[PDB]
């Protein structure tokens, strides 16, 4: 009556259907959008460019947009760089859906929850080009604030409770205040240096003394833990490459 | 066992911030530390920007939030103590119908109207003032437009469907009761909003958007010992956070996004969840007099 | 009175000046529009 | 620069003066049309 | 079938039940033993579901349901027909969710990553919980749950609502709302700012973390940061989900009048009650 | 004609055509179960 | 795939949809001898 | 005129074109379905 | 014919097709059930 | 047919089947429960 | 006037185009169809 | 006072000036609509 | 006065004016159609 | 921008804004024509 | 008696006092404005 259009098709309807209509588009979009790092996809077993795809995978990569970086850097995306085929692992049955075997010590060969993504050599900058991870050393404008128990010589032990050495240095962010990492010195190699990352640490403030607790190694593990180069600077892929050791504890943290 | 919730150990340095062209403005605020917002997260408060079109924007919300309170106190007979007892219940009342959309007396709409006029003309400089800050940090202005579908959204609950009306009878008052008594007042009128299309997008796009920042919340807690948290970085260079935060949905969902593309969702979801209601509103009363009805006729009803 | 511009900035004492103004007059206008005596486009008698 | 404000002045103030040219001539057509100051028995 | 990345992580373990029985992939989803009782419950809840259809007068999608008994039968379980077959979906519908939250956990687990995510979704299980186990319960009959409609669910939410007269003067419905519309807020803010620093415009290198911080800081006066923004978001989804839960518990299990005259004990506190 | 499948490979043709076909023979079907006439499951007359 | 193993598949595959699709026609013959499924020209009287 | 493909990926042009060729089909076929004279499947009488 | 499997992988074809029968299956039981004619176990006449 | 348990693994797909054929077995009693001449519990006469 | 494509990408600006003009297009005709006089569908009288 | 473009910038100034402008024009030909007296798209009698 | 678009950019001017224009107009349009005397589609009878 | 260039946009701009202008004001005299939108005194009719 | 300055500082100590003692002050005020018998501004009679 006031609001048809055409008999038993009103404005509303109308309205909803262009709605649909868009949201599709949107949907398309969107998925194009996410189909931006690890495309096209690739075979289970062999590794060629294979996947179960329709009329829509013309639409479905799309093509590849520029980030500029403020160091003329520039990253492609999506970049078709991709993983090799053979890792540190093998078939546990050729199906294509079977899990992998690790063929060695997952947690120093990157396989599974160890392994890190191949990125760049490079630290993350600041707004005025420095490294943004740095110790406390070498920030001497940065400082703890007060009211938080200081992590500086606490013990640092695991899960049961094994010393597995001494913080002495805190990593810090400076794109964004807070605490990065915490430096580690082995009580079974004083030549060794290690990174532990904050997240992974308990506070601890409340017991009858104060120190640093981790979950997910034991104390042996912090001798294969990776290390870096510069000591005072740390790139994305060193950093990448230590975080993801330590978060390969929960899984395999008592052999394989 | 952390979780990366709280933050047990802060750290304070000296406040900084991008730099901006002077001006007509300087930055103001004589930047201060917080504990318990270092806590949930960063500790720093202001500097805040205040440029010309934030004066404006100040200036003309003051005065429509002036003339809302003065309206209110009045309504009491200035009485301190009877205004904290109906505060809730006070409301400065739109015009009646037969005023149309031309000024009301102040005493019967006049005063709802140029409350809600500055008001809307300090939200829309408000958004512009969105728009010129995100400009002059050399940023995109994504939270301008988000910010306009929410501004699309009041205007069209409070001037735009009075427009295609031609009736300000109908808006909603300034009130902390009286708007709800509104919004429930305009669901029954009109036939049990539940049945309005509109508002059934919108509310799927409400879910959405809580379900999708708990969805995204909860992955990036969950990748936050990875470097998972510093989302940006992991968009120009693909950590292993990102890698997991994908894989995870995959392995669990069948498909994912990346760490730029599910924003673009978090983005859609929150501005389509208001961009539906206006919508919505704006079809109600103008098409579509009673949004049962229009479910019975189209299938969402039994039809009794 | 002639340094009260070395307190403060011309610049800002003319924007801040001119938005008070300018949203002063408007909201006079405004009430006045909104009368049975004042408003000159209704034009309602005085008596 | 201070300098080149000289020539946006001079081509400003022209614009005013026109823009307001044409907003005077509007404004008088439509006092002929209907004027809008109301005398003491309303409109008539 | 596998992303670019992805087979080096489809690493076996991280399963709490199964071994390596059902520890494999199938196309991209990970199975598990969860996956598959999550598929025994949802292909089950789904056919009653169609079977309720069946039985019903429509085949409208929208006008399908799935009605609880009547609350005369009280906390029995009822005949198939009338009743019992709401009371099946209702608990299938229960295993599928705890199941795949359980499967969430194993990935996490497979992945190395936290369970906040699963921990996350346990909120959601909860609160249909309390919508149709909880409350029911504490009310005394299986008709107080929902009916499983598309639009009869919205009609047991309008009548409900309506039963305590106006149910928006629920104290903690309003704090629920609010909650909800701070986090579609906070959401929006949110994915603009990321986009933004991301896609900052022609040239305009991608921004750091400090432009981000910087943009809120001239904006509204403080800026939470790129990790605890994530923080806020999932507790105040989930904080909207509790008042939610809250307000329901509160209505018909301990509160069971109007809601809007349950505000008149603000109106009488002795230092404005005129009387 | 047969160098369409220059651009599109054989076997995305074939999975989209598979769905869409499905998804249009359902959906006509579907139609002609909610009319009157063609419902042959009701078989309502045709006077 | 090997081609060495797609003459063994296609010809199972298609010797077990023969099977199922006469499983399903003889299925349908009894249907329709109980009770055919299209109506002539008054319904179903 | 044959120069438009030299802008558009061949592929791209065709999916997209019998994308909302298909969809512009649908759109036309329910608009008539709604109508009272075009609806060929309930029939109702010109009359 | 037979080179339907130099495009698509045998076992994934038999485990989706295997899925799609029980569901369509599934889908036309229910829907006879549904109907009044054709619904074996409520079994209502004919005449 | 021997063979098929070379396309799937019998020690997981027999457990899958048999969950198949419970939640199938379940299905069709839940079914026969809510009708009125196959619920043997309510027994309702045929009369 | 041929300039203006040194200035706005052809590919781009003839998409938008393009889009646009369907959209208009699409308001129009529903405009008419909401109309009583142009509505081609009902086929209302003049009179 | 041609020392104004001394203190501010000529193209924000402009900008804002011009979208002040037509703010304030819309503004007063929306008031002017809601007048009967001076609403020239509704038939208005002055008496 | 060729100099002002020294300060403006061709592009973003010509884009911004377009869309104004093309929302201005579609405005005017749409308070015509709303006006009695000025829709043209129901034309309503001047007396 | 450069005032070569400037110079040449303004003048074919200029021409431009003279067409749609001048198209725009024959649309509002054949409109006036139609059904003038200044009422009289005593409305329109 | 006196011990208590040395944990507690008169700066903290006395501006809590102060606002205790204020707000308690205005709750009995309050209190009592919303009695008949003592609100001395209405000043409603004895009887
Ligand atoms: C409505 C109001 C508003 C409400 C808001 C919300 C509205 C809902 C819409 C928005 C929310 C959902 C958004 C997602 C939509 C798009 C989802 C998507 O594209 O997922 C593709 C995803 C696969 O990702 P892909 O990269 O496109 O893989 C396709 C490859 O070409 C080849 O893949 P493959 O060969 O690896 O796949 C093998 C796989 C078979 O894969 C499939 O079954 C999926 C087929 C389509 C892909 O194996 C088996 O499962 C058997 O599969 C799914 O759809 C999973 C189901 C999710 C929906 C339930
Ligand atoms: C197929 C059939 C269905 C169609 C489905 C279309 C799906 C939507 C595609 C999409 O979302 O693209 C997002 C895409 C995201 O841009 P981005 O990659 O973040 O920009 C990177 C730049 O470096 C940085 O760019 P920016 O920040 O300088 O760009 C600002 C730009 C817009 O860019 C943004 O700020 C983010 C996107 C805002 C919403 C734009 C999409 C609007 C809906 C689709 C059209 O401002 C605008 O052009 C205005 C857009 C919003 C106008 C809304 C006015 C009301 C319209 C509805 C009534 O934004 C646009 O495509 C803008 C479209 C402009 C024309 C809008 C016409 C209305
Ligand atoms: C009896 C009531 C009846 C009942 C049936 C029912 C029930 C439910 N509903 Mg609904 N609702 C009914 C009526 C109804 N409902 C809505 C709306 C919604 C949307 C709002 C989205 C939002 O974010 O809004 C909120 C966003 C806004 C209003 C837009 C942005 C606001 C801005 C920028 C304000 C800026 C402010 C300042 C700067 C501050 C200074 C100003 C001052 C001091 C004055 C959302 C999806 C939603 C949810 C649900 C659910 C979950 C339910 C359940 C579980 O039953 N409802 C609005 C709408 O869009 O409708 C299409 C609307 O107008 C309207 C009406 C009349
Ligand atoms: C996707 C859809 C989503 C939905 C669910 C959603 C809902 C609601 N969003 C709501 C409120 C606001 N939203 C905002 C801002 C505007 C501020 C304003 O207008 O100030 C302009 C007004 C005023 C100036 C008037 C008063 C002023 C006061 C109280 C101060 C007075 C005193 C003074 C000046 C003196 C003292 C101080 C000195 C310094 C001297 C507020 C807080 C904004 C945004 N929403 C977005 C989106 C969404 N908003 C996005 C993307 C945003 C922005 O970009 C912008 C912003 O700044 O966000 C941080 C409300 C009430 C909602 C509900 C539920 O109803
Ligand atoms: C999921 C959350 C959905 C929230 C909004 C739902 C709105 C549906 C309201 C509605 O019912 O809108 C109707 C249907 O829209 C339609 O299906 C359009 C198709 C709906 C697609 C839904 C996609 C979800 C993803 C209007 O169309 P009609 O021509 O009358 O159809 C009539 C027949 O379908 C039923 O007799
Ligand atoms: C900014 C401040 C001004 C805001 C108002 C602007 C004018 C609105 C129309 C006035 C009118 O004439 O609208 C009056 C009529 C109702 O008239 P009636 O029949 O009730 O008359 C009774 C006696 N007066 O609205 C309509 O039916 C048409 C509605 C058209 C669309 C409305 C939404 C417009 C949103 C603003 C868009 C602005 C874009 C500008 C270009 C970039
Ligand atoms: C700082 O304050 C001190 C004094 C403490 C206290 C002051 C004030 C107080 C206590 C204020 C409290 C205010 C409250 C409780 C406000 C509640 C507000 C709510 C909930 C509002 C909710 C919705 C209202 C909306 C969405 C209204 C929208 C109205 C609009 C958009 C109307 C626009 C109207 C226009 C543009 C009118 C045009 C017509 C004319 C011709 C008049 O325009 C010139
Ligand atoms: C008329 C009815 C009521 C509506 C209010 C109308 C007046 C208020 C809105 C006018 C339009 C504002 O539009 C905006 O104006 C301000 C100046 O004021 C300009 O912006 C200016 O202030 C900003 C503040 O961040 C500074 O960077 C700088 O001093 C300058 O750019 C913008 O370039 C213009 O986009
Ligand atoms: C940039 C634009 C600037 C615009 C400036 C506008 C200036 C306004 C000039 C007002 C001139 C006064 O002109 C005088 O006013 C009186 C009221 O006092 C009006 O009085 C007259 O009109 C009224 C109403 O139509 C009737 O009662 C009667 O016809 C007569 O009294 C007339 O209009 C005129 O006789
Ligand atoms: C996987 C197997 C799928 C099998 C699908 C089989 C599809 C075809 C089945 C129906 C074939 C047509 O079957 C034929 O239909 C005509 C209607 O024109 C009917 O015709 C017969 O019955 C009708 C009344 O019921 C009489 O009016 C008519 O005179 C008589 O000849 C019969 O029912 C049958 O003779
Ligand atoms: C360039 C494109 C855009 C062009 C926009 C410009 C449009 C300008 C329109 C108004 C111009 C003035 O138009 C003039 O108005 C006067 C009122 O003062 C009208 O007034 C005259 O005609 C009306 C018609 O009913 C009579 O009732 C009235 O008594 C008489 O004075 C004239 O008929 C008209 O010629
Ligand atoms: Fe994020």
């Amino acid at each position: 009556n006031k609001g048809d259009i055409t008999g038993y098709m009103d404005v509303a309807q109308v309205v909803l259907y262009a709605f649909w209509i868009f949201f599709a588009g949107l949907i398309i979009y969107l998925r194009r959008e996410d189909r931006r790092e690890g495309y096209p996809l690739e075979d289970a077993i062999s590794g060629k460019i294979n996947s179960l795809q329709g009329l829509g995978s013309v639409f479905s990569i799309a093509r590849p947009k520029i980030f500029k970086l403020k160091t003329g850097a520039t990253y492609a995306a999506p970049n078709f760089k991709r993983d090799a085929v053979a890792i540190k692992a093998t078939r546990t049955a050729p199906t294509a859906g079977a899990p992998f075997e690790p063929t060695g010590n997952p947690m120093t060969d990157a396989v599974g929850p160890a392994a890190y993504a191949l990125r760049d050599e490079l630290p993350d900058l600041t707004l005025g080009g420095q490294p943004a991870i740095v110790p406390l050393r070498v920030a001497p404008t940065f400082s703890v604030a007060a009211e938080d128990t200081d992590p500086r010589g606490l013990p640092v032990v695991d899960r049961k409770g094994a010393v597995a050495g001494k913080v002495t240095d805190l990593w810090i962010d400076r794109a964004s205040i807070a605490i990065r990492y915490l430096e580690v010195e082995l009580a079974a190699t004083p030549g060794r240096k290690v990174l532990l990352p904050f997240a992974a640490t308990r506070i601890n403030a409340k017991t009858k003394s104060k120190t640093v607790t981790v979950q997910s190694i034991l104390a042996r593990h912090f001798a294969n833990v990776p290390t870096i180069a510069k000591t005072d600077s740390i790139t994305r892929r060193e950093e990448d490459k230590v975080m993801a050791y330590y978060s390969s504890g929960y899984l395999y943290s008592d052999r394989v | 066992e952390y979780q990366n919730i709280l933050t047990g150990v802060q750290v304070r340095t000296a406040p900084h911030s991008a730099p901006i062209a002077k001006g007509i403005f300087p930055r103001l605020g004589k930047p201060g530390f917080s504990y318990w917002l270092g806590k949930i997260g960063d500790a720093q408060i202001g500097p805040i920007y205040l440029g010309t079109t934030g004066v404006l924007s100040l200036v003309f919300g003051f005065f429509a939030i002036e003339i809302i309170g003065f309206n209110l106190l009045a309504s009491v007979n200035w009485s301190p103590m009877e205004f904290g007892r109906q505060f809730f219940w006070l409301g400065l009342e739109p015009p009646a119908a037969e005023y149309g959309l031309g000024f009301a007396p102040l005493a019967e709409g006049g005063w709802w109207q140029i409350a809600g006029f500055f008001l809307t003309t300090s939200i829309l400089l408000w958004w512009v003032r969105m728009y010129r800050r995100a400009r002059a940090l050399k940023m995109g202005t994504h939270t301008a437009w988000a910010f306009a579908s929410a501004i699309f959204l009041f205007l069209s609950l409070g001037f735009i469907r009075p427009l295609l009306m031609g009736n300000f009878s109908e808006s909603v008052p300034f009130g902390i009761f009286p708007h709800l008594e509104w919004t429930n007042s305009f669901s029954l009128n009109y036939g049990n909003f539940f049945y309005n299309p509109f508002h059934m997008l919108s509310i799927a796009f409400l879910y959405g958007s809580a379900l999708l920042f708990a969805m995204h919340g909860a992955t990036i807690l969950a990748v936050s010992r990875l470097g998972g948290d510093r989302e940006v970085e992991q968009i120009t260079d693909r950590g292993t956070a990102a890698e997991r935060a994908a894989l995870f949905w995959r392995w669990t969902m069948g498909f994912n996004a990346t760490m730029e593309s599910i924003h673009r969702w978090a983005w859609w979801f929150a501005v389509l969840c208001t961009f539906t209601g206006a919508i919505g509103i704006l079809l109600t009363g103008t098409v579509v007099d009673n949004w049962f009805e229009w479910g019975v006729k189209h299938g969402l009803a039994p039809a009794p | 009175m002639w340094r009260i511009w070395q307190l403060f900035d011309p610049r800002q004492a003319l924007v801040g000046l001119a938005t008070f103004l300018f949203v002063l007059a408007l909201l006079i206008h405004f009430i006045l529009l909104s009368t049975e005596r004042f408003n000159w486009l209704e034009g309602a008698s005085t008596k | 620069t201070e300098g080149e404000a000289k020539e946006f002045h001079k081509i400003f103030t022209s614009s005013i003066l026109v823009f307001f040219g044409v907003a005077a001539f509007a404004h008088l057509l439509v006092w002929i049309w209907r004027p809008w100051v109301p005398g003491p028995n309303g409109y008539s | 079938a596998l992303l670019s990345f992805e087979r080096k992580y489809r690493v076996r373990g991280g399963t709490l039940i199964g071994g390596d029985l059902f520890d494999f992939w199938v196309g991209p989803f990970y199975v598990g033993f969860f996956g598959v009782t999550t598929l025994l419950f949802t292909v089950l809840g789904t056919a009653l579901i169609v079977w309720g259809a069946a039985l019903g007068p429509s085949w409208t999608f929208w006008q399908i349901s799935i009605n609880p008994p009547d609350v005369s039968y009280g906390l029995a379980m009822a005949p198939m027909a009338k009743g019992g077959l709401w009371q099946i979906i209702t608990f299938s519908a229960i295993g599928a969710f705890v199941s795949w939250a359980l499967r969430e956990v194993e990935i996490c687990r497979k992945l190395g990553i936290g369970y906040h995510i699963p921990f996350a979704f346990g909120f959601a299980i909860l609160a249909y919980v309390s919508l149709v186990v909880i409350r029911p319960v504490m009310m005394g009959a299986w008709g107080y749950g929902f009916p499983y409609g598309f639009m009869t669910h919205l009609d047991w939410v309008s009548n409900t609502g309506y039963q305590y007269a106006n149910f928006h003067y629920n104290p903690a419905h309003m704090l629920g709302i609010t909650l909800f519309f701070t986090t579609c807020l906070a959401l929006a803010l949110h994915g603009s700012l990321i986009l933004s620093a991301a896609n900052p415009g022609k040239g305009e290198v991608v921004k750091g973390p400090e432009h981000e911080n910087t943009y809120f800081q001239d904006t509204i006066g403080y800026s939470v940061g790129t990790l605890g923004i994530h923080r806020v978001g999932l507790i105040l989804a989930l904080s909207a989900v509790v008042w939610s839960i809250i307000c329901m518990i509160l209505s018909g299990p301990i509160y069971t009048g109007s809601w809007p005259d349950w505000w008149l004990w603000w109106q009488k506190l002795p230092f404005w009650n005129h009387g």
